[PDB]
């Protein structure tokens, strides 16, 4: 886990558009993603077909994400033969396993899943994950729920860092998290493992907000080619989650986005 | 002895405090929004609120309140006072208006031979020989005071400063001593 | 904070209407507005592209305010780069923090922020706000909430200046607000900052109904501009706030309105 | 204001219908009535344009009235400055002010407010009202809520005529009203102030019931104009007050009304 | 009614002590009470019999008082043919009449009154009370009703004195109170009769906070005698009475109590 | 206000017990106590009768305290004027005003008030307190509220220094405390005023307890005078506070109790 721990630390600062097709995903390669998170081009969402992610995979020099139902570990396996690069166990997909997660330790793919406390972040990383992202309130485009899930799980971990030694141990029953992890949340003042920002990010000041908050990097959604330029607002994402800390760049990247 | 204080726009309520702070029973302070008011006064001080707000509410039936101020100046010749705004309507002749308006020449009182331009905060100690909220500048052309800070053309006076925003009411006596000294 | 609090006063007496572009700004310019609140000009509703709020601000010599959603500290980052002058921290728009409010003590642009109540106004007045306005009930056209909160927030000033020194401690703690502004306001009588009206005025009785009720100046939506006459009842409601003690005028600007 | 309770005791036994336009207002001094209500002729309703109500006020030389939002004091300075004949606190127009009613004693023109039970038009005639409606149900045409109010307020005024100065302070506490005019009502044994019928008046059957239930007149809406005939439906209820007592007469009008 | 408050405010700032017998009410005599209120010498409370009220009145040289049950206006008319002082409509003793209240205009003896809020203070002076004093609770020796009681009287008044005019109407009908009378405690400022305080008061602090509070004088209950000393502590509530505002003498009135 | 801090500021590390006559408040001085609070030597319970109090502040040495109904700003008059040392507005008394709290910046002599958390001790401290200490539950003996008091306050203390600039306003407004405390808490990182243990403390295990979670000193009941040995029972408890830190002592006081 720990190589996948040092890849993952190398996807820190940066910007993952959820493509739909090659088209989509050239335009986030050029407009400086890190990676894409491949989509269905369209009532029961499932894991989208694997000949669509190898294709884009294969036209895009960056890393490839595609998405598998809560609990559905055979997708998984069908991915992880397919030698994709960060699987991601969705809550925006129907739930195939309502009750279980799948057993992230079993695959060599780092997977990504979804949290909306510490508690809740901690017990996905005991299981296998190797990153975790804020769920939000995906489809919306409101970054309320994004930017309450950050808040929660960043006052929980400084609240936690500002505990006793005795006092660790109630804790990790109130959140309901293992005790390992929990103390290793208190020895780095953070969470173990990379964290992104997803859901409502649809400006350049939602993404530097996120990132001004702590997050390591950005989901963005679809809205970036729902829109006007493309390119152009996908460009803009892309330079505040670079420069979320200079005013200056900020505005010039939002004038004109319409 | 009553000086009156135009309560069309803002900032006229600071004036009318550190008037009345000088604690002197003869002196009475009164809006002036209307002809009537204009003439129970024999003085009047233009807050620095809008200058836009100012001149379009002076505007009203006719230039019924424009006409009856820049009668009021040009012929009665009583003391008056301007800050910030006031300035740029006591002044001949103001630029930097980037919309053709009508107005031309008649939007500006007159009063003081000076050309103002008003396009921003800080504070200045006043070297006579101030809280500058948006002071507009003098281009071209007695100087009261400079830091140009105060002119003073015969009834007429125009500070680019705003006096009434800090604690000393110096310059609130100041047209006082020169409404008394006229009467 | 004193410039900003200098600035506001000399703001005293005016109305600032919602423009939605440059025609309607250049109207409230002539109508004699002091400022012209920049807005969509046509759901999550975000703050305005700053391209446009420059564009306004370049064809006007009046203020030029903007809209930030409650919370977004990078949507006022933005626009205090615009050197705006001034920012109102909104619940038209969509809320980013429906839990904190900027702080607006680290910006230069002075910022106007809502209140229903003298707790709630002297809470964002402690958190660096230079201007309050009552909500009241925006898109309606009814000023009944405009002249509910007028009333609520006179009378509880009153009823505090009414009160006794130990009194002050509890009802600090009942109205929920430091007690350090809780002394000033019974001192000044009236609220620390500038104090204007929002939410319903729609005609010029309406506007000088709040006038004669202690505010200090009008906020007028764009209903304004949804009429007959944009200009004229544009300047019906100018004169209306500037004399709105002599029912004279307010007979003569109220006739043939529409 | 016995000057104006003198002027509107000369209003006794008369029918004054809510016009909308100057033909309606012609139709209606034809008709016999001593006023009319000058209406919007048509969200929020507000008191008429003020140029409307001069209109009017130069084509009739019978009283005009018109209409202002409970609590608007404003509109009511706007129509006293008109020299207007008397103004209606109006319930049928949205309430400016939930809380309050206008001063009613800074005014030199008589007001008309609603009132449901003795209670109520007690507490308007304590704030300045020179006259009294019965709210009924307005735009539904049932006389239901008018009869169930006349009623309410009859039995009440001589239930309080049949009682002891001693019980006199606890009825004044359960109604709710001033005690000076509790004990004013049972001296006079009926309303201090002339008392009309308004709301659901559409037949002249409708008119002479409540002049037969002891009012002094009726509010007659628009329905009058609504209809086949407005000038023999119009004088038919005029007739039916004047002669409430008469059923050869009512019968008279009442056939062909329609 | 006059006569009686100017008698009333010849009362004020004295102790009225609730006497059991001839020996009791010489020790409030010459302990420097005002007045003493002649008590039932012991499950219904009456009227005490008026041969004891007799025997008192004639034993000492200050005022006698005597408690009548609420409503019960022929004890009042006995008391009344007895010459006494004042009577006392009381909440001790059983109600008589829990619909009405004595109608205390028709007896030339004055009366005091209950009260626990400024609109029921202003309901008994209607009726004809010409003081009030503050129900607290009696028997318990417990301040904390009383205090509670005259913060609430005071806080109304001052409220009310910071309203405004057109307010006015709709405070009397919340406190339901007659709107003669809360214009009159505007102008006056405080309540329009003398004022005292009842239930609760046992130690010269107790006696001391109550008037540092405004009321006009105390009322203390039986626990001035049921004590081992009663000269020394009867003496001493009147000298804190008198001294209220002396923190050396309430000290030294305090010290050696027991 | 400054003054009355720096005298509380040498109460740090004492134990105030609560007596009832002369021959224990000698024995409470002897036991080597800082303070003792003056108590009714027993159904509305008042303030003590003030010849009491000046009776013990004439036979002792150390400082006298005394107590005063909630609000009742007339009985600490009497005591100020009796130049006592330190004055409580206590919630065992029976309350003089629900509603209102005594306005102790008008007296010289300092106040102490209860708490149960951060918001109220920051409130009290608002209105002039000097000292505050943990309402826990008197008479009963168990330290299970004055415990969970002491965690709660600490808890949103350190909880509070780890927050940032901007939730400063909000926390302030969900405990309910004025701004200006609220940051001084965060920048001191502990209650701006000295903090005692106060209700169910009886056993010197109960007092190390108490000082081991943070506290400055605790405020010790009744139940050392209803004991087997009062004199002993007191010093025990004084050592326990004075040597919280160390168990070979608080075994040794604790044996043969």
């Amino acid at each position: 886990v720990l190589l996948k721990h040092g890849w993952c630390e190398m996807l820190k600062g940066g910007v993952i558009m959820d493509v739909k097709s090659v088209e989509q995903a050239k335009i986030a390669e050029e407009a400086g993603a890190i990676g894409v998170m491949v989509l269905e081009n369209i009532g029961v969402a499932r894991s989208v077909d694997p000949s669509k992610v190898e294709e884009i995979k294969k036209c895009v020099s960056i890393n490839v994400l595609a998405r598998v139902r809560i609990g559905h570990f055979v997708e998984a396996q069908i991915l992880e033969e397919l030698k994709i690069d960060m699987i991601d166990e969705s809550e925006v997909l129907t739930i195939a396993d309502e009750m279980h997660h799948i057993d992230k330790h079993k695959f060599k793919t780092p997977f990504v899943c979804g949290c909306t406390n510490l508690g809740e972040a901690l017990r996905r990383i005991s299981e296998g994950a190797s990153m975790i992202r804020t769920k939000g309130e995906a489809g919306t485009g409101n970054i309320i729920e994004a930017i309450k899930h950050i808040r929660t799980v960043n006052n929980e971990i400084c609240y936690l860092c500002c505990l006793s030694d005795s006092e660790v141990y109630h804790f990790a029953k109130k959140i309901n998290a293992p005790i390992d992890l929990v103390l290793l949340t208190k020895k780095l003042k953070r969470l173990p493992v990379v964290n992104f920002a997803a859901g409502g990010v649809a400006t350049p000041a939602d993404a530097a907000m996120c990132m001004q908050l702590g997050m390591d990097g950005v989901f963005v959604g679809s809205g970036i080619f729902e829109s006007e330029n493309p390119r152009k607002m996908a460009a803009s994402i892309v330079s505040a989650v670079s420069n979320f800390n200079n005013p200056k760049i900020l505005l010039d990247v939002s004038m004109n986005l319409g | 002895i009553t000086i009156g204080v135009l309560s069309l726009q803002g900032d006229f309520e600071p004036h009318i405090n550190h008037f009345i702070k000088l604690q002197i029973p003869s002196l009475n302070i009164i809006q002036v929004r209307n002809v009537h008011d204009l003439g129970l006064c024999d003085g009047l001080v233009i807050p620095g609120g809008e200058s836009t707000t100012v001149r379009r509410c002076c505007a009203y039936e006719q230039d019924t309140l424009y006409n009856a101020l820049v009668h009021f100046i040009h012929v009665l010749k009583k003391p008056i006072w301007g800050t910030c705004a006031g300035c740029i309507l006591l002044s001949k002749n103001v630029e930097n208006i980037k919309l053709y308006s009508n107005f031309g020449n008649k939007f500006s009182f007159g009063g003081l031979d000076i050309t103002i331009c008003r396009n921003d905060s800080f504070i200045c100690s006043l070297n006579i020989i101030a809280a500058c909220i948006r002071a507009p500048y003098i281009r071209e052309i007695k100087v009261l005071a400079t830091f140009i800070a105060a002119v003073e053309q015969n009834n007429c006076l125009g500070t680019v400063f705003n006096p009434e925003l800090l604690p000393h009411t110096a310059f609130q006596q100041y047209f006082y001593e020169k409404v008394k000294n006229y009467k």
